[PDB]
């Protein structure tokens, strides 16, 4: 009755908010796409730090690519099934996830030690960590979710599990790392290199308000996931369309950041 | 990047060693005393470190002696009528890897490469990597003399 028009409102909001999310993914892909050819096609790409662009946005081409098959996943027959290429799809996202998370901390290993310190070999280290830790990681992830929750194509979101802290406790970890090396960069910047025109100062200069800006647009998404809201109207419409906008733009975001680095 | 350059090809130690010849020596390679005496060898390690004297000191404090001998092998490169006019026309990069050269040969050794330095001075990178690698020294410490001679062919970092 009125129940099933009440119903009927909330099915095209969520099918609203599930267009903003499609649009703002392909625009993200697109974008990343164009910023990945334009940082190739330059002979700086030998430079370390245009290495440690390149590799930043490749993490987030692959993991925008694999949303799409993503959803694909999210069909409830496919679901409840358990698929061995479900899970399998499950842990690649969740893969490229976490080295999103090491390619920003790695980001921040080369500017802390750039300014402290006066290419193609020092790189590895810097993809040993991107590309390398996460791997055994999500390994060890995978035998837990293997030997103890093996359902949901390994999605599902269940009470007293903390079998998705093998992979999320190293994300908060090296964050609480790049705080410490925030506070060092300003710390120095402000005392020693004060009035340093060296060409790695301003470099780190132009960093340093970004990564300001960047951080709470970035950073909202991630308490927004923590809210529970309610089932208020008015309150609920507003906090789906906002956090879909942030979510699918993410990648946009980070476009326009890699591209300002490379002044 | 130098400090990073000859980290990589030299080496980095953060405590008190001994050389072939048996002297105590710290860091990327300061020689700290010719003495026997290890105590000798901390005092003049607490002179130049003017913090708490003990073996092991800061990795930062490996950078501030390193600096130390980075200008001592500035001064001797530019007495030498020889390697200073090659010097002043190579620019930073070039420089560095000049600097890498007398680090393991002295002002002595580089200067024998004749041909080699008036190559580089007269900008012909191309000529001059062919020079540096019928030598000795390349056949010697191939994977540091191919690193260095790259710097000098592109005048860039790409390498280390
Ligand atoms: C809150 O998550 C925002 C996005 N994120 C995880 C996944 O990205 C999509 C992330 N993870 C890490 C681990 N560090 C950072 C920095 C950062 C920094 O924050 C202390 C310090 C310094 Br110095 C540099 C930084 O990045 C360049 C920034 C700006 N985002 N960010």
């Amino acid at each position: 009755m009125e129940i099933l028009n009440e119903e009927k409102k909330s099915k095209v909001h969520y099918h609203v908010a599930a267009i903003i999310n499609y649009l703002g993914h392909c625009i993200s892909l697109v974008a990343l796409l164009v910023a990945f050819v334009l940082f190739l096609r330059a002979r700086s790409i030998r430079c370390l730090r245009n290495i440690i662009h390149a590799n930043l946005i490749a993490a987030f081409i692959l993991r925008n690519a694999t949303w799409f098959v993503v959803q694909l996943t999210m069909s409830p027959e496919v679901h409840q099934s358990n698929v061995g290429w479900c899970r399998l799809v499950t842990a690649a996202y969740n893969y490229f996830h976490v080295t999103n998370f090491f390619w920003m901390f790695g980001e921040g290993c080369y500017l802390h030690t750039a300014i402290v310190l006066t290419d193609r070999l020092r790189a590895w280290m810097f993809i040993c960590i991107g590309w390398g830790v996460p791997f055994p990681i999500i390994v060890a992830w995978a035998i837990g979710k293997l030997y103890y929750d093996n359902e949901k194509c390994w999605a599902g979101k269940r009470p007293g599990v903390y079998t998705d802290y093998i992979y999320q406790g190293p994300m908060a970890l090296v964050l609480l790392i790049n705080f410490i090396f925030l506070f060092n960069i300003v710390r120095i910047l402000m005392t020693k290199l004060r009035a340093s025109t060296t060409s790695e100062t301003i470099q780190a200069r132009k960093a340093v308000k970004a990564t300001l800006v960047l951080l709470p647009l970035l950073g909202i998404t991630y308490m927004l996931a923590f809210v529970n809201p309610g089932e208020d109207e008015v309150s609920r419409v507003v906090f789906i369309y906002f956090n879909a906008f942030l979510e699918s733009f993410q990648g946009f975001f980070v476009s326009v950041f890699a591209c300002f680095l490379n002044s | 990047n130098i400090f990073e350059m000859l980290r990589i090809d030299e080496g980095l130690r953060l405590k008190i060693y001994k050389d072939t010849e048996g002297y105590y020596t710290i860091g990327i390679g300061h020689l700290l005393t010719k003495s026997p005496s290890l105590s000798v060898a901390k005092s003049e390690l607490d002179k130049a470190i003017g913090r708490n004297s003990n073996g092991v000191i800061t990795k930062d404090e490996a950078e501030k002696l390193f600096n130390q001998d980075v200008d001592a092998a500035v001064r001797g490169i530019l007495r030498n009528a020889k390697l200073k006019p090659v010097y002043d026309s190579l620019d930073a990069v070039r420089r560095s890897a000049l600097i890498n050269m007398v680090f393991q040969m002295g002002e002595t050794g580089v200067a024998g490469f004749t041909n080699s330095l008036r190559m580089l001075q007269q900008k012909r990178w191309d000529e001059a990597a062919v020079n540096l690698a019928k030598s000795r020294w390349y056949n010697q410490t191939p994977n540091r003399a191919k690193r260095v001679i790259a710097t000098f062919r592109t005048g860039t970092w790409d390498a280390y």
